[PDB]
């Protein structure tokens, strides 16, 4: 009934995509009044 | 007008001291006042079939567990020709009950009885 | 052993009860063998606390079943006597007897009997306490890190 | 069980005293039937005294429904030796009758196993106190900023 | 229940003494069911002490109502047959009767049920003594505090 210290692992992931995007963090304070919502410019034509 | 009353024909049997049906028990119909199960003091009996054929059994009339009378798997309804006696027996073989004068007279067939009896 | 049906049992019982036996010239009487049969059914329904009292191997019989004697018992072969003195005692006063001191004695003594093996079997002790260390003694109950006993 | 009712509960009490039975050639009145099984019903609900008493799953019947005799009573398989045993005992001074010595002791035997199990039941430990702490080997209580035992 | 009125209290009495049963072939008379309801009255006037003695919920009458016999008791389910059994007791010497062993023994019984419950209720731990500190560890705990306890 006594189990061993040794977890057979079993997977094993990878972050390719998620690693090189790029994360942006807008200031909280005024993301809370602007609903979870941010707006950038667009290069002018 | 009223012609039919609706009922049932079927008989049940029940203990006597409890209200539960006597199962596999047995029925012994035999003179008045008399002890049936002894094969001298008997009387006939006939299955009336839906068609009226008066088809004879043996004595020992067997109870189903819900107190009707069967033959064969199916239950019959069993006629006699005169006033009779009745010792009913349970599964075991104790005496459930013995009545010394029963009398029950055939409720249909109605047109037969008249048939010979009244007047052309 | 000639006695294997409930009906068997209660016969014995009865001639040991002396009510109806071949050695005083009476017959059991039907409505006494039905009693005597319930008597034993409630008796050993009674023992058999639905799986926690005296084990005996006792089959009870089911209502589709419509005669109960003639049944056999299903008790093992050394069940039988502690069974029908028991009986025998229970079913007395409805006779407004008194089963004698030996049937007693007899009956007692088996009851005891019946329940030895069962008491033997769990007179079990318990598990080590959660909080109770294995020492380091036990090399292989150790290095894998299993100071404390399990428990429960 | 052939005691499916608490008019075979009576019944039986009364083959037990011998007063009346399948056999006689005598029978009780359905009045003292009916008597008999107040009786019962008085000392059922006398045991199980609205819960905290004897639990045996007796159910008990309703004035709207017409007899309470011929009611299912609920025991189960193994409280009925007891239960007509005793109302044996109790409805004996009704026919100035005293109970056997071993109807007697059978009633006491099946009391006292009617009750074993819901014993073992209520055996049970209370709560730590409200002022016990939880030491500090304790690793749940560590983490939830339990120094000290709830109190209930 | 089937019992719910003073005259049936006092006619399962009389019936557990044997005096009028239909287990015998007696009845009832008037004056043995008057003369028991104002024993009924007295005992239960005795028992429950103007709220310090048992409480049962017996609805004691008033002299507005001319028959007694008639009213409900008002008694829970399981105080009837404590109820009945020691009036029978009570009312025994009338008839120059002693109330048989079983209803001695089932009387005490029931009066002892009968007061269980009210005796667990009353088991009550009295407050702490007007001289005594409450702890430095409840303080910072309630910052008003009080030092002592109040007491009575």
């Amino acid at each position: 009934t006594l189990a061993v210290d040794e977890i057979i692992e079993t997977i094993s992931a990878i972050t390719p995509m998620a690693q090189k995007a790029k994360k942006y963090t807008p200031p909280a304070a005024s993301m809370q009044r602007s609903s979870n919502t941010i707006w950038m410019p667009v290069e002018q034509e | 007008t009223a012609n039919v009353v609706v009922s049932n024909p079927r008989p049940i049997f029940t203990e006597s001291r409890s209200f539960k049906a006597v199962a596999n028990g047995k029925i012994y119909i035999g003179q008045i006042d008399t002890d049936p199960v002894n094969p001298a003091n008997q009387i006939p009996v006939y299955i009336e079939n839906e068609d009226g054929s008066h088809v004879q059994i043996t004595q020992p009339l067997i109870i189903n567990a819900a107190g009707k009378i069967v033959y064969n798997g199916q239950l019959v309804k069993i006629v006699t020709v005169q006033g009779h006696s009745m010792a009913i027996y349970d599964a075991n073989g104790s005496q459930v009950d013995y009545i010394a004068n029963v009398l029950k007279y055939d409720p249909d067939q109605y047109s037969i009885e008249a048939d010979k009896k009244f007047k052309y | 052993m000639q006695i294997k049906t409930k009906g068997d049992l209660v016969r014995a019982a009865l001639r040991k009860l002396g009510v109806a036996s071949d050695a005083t010239l009476t017959d059991v009487e039907p409505q006494s063998m039905q009693d005597a049969v319930d008597d034993l059914e409630a008796m050993m329904a009674e023992w058999y606390q639905d799986g926690k009292g005296i084990i005996t191997g006792y089959v009870f019989s089911d209502d589709e079943n419509p005669p109960a004697e003639g049944d056999d018992h299903g008790l093992r072969s050394s069940a039988v006597s502690a069974v029908f003195h028991n009986l025998a005692c229970r079913i007395a006063p409805d006779y407004a007897l008194e089963a004698t001191a030996k049937i007693i004695a007899t009956a007692k003594y088996g009851k005891e009997l019946l329940y030895k093996q069962t008491a033997i079997s769990r007179a079990k002790r318990a598990p080590y306490p959660s909080r109770m260390p294995t020492g380091s003694g036990n090399s292989f109950a150790n290095l894998n890190e299993w100071h404390y006993f399990p428990g429960e």
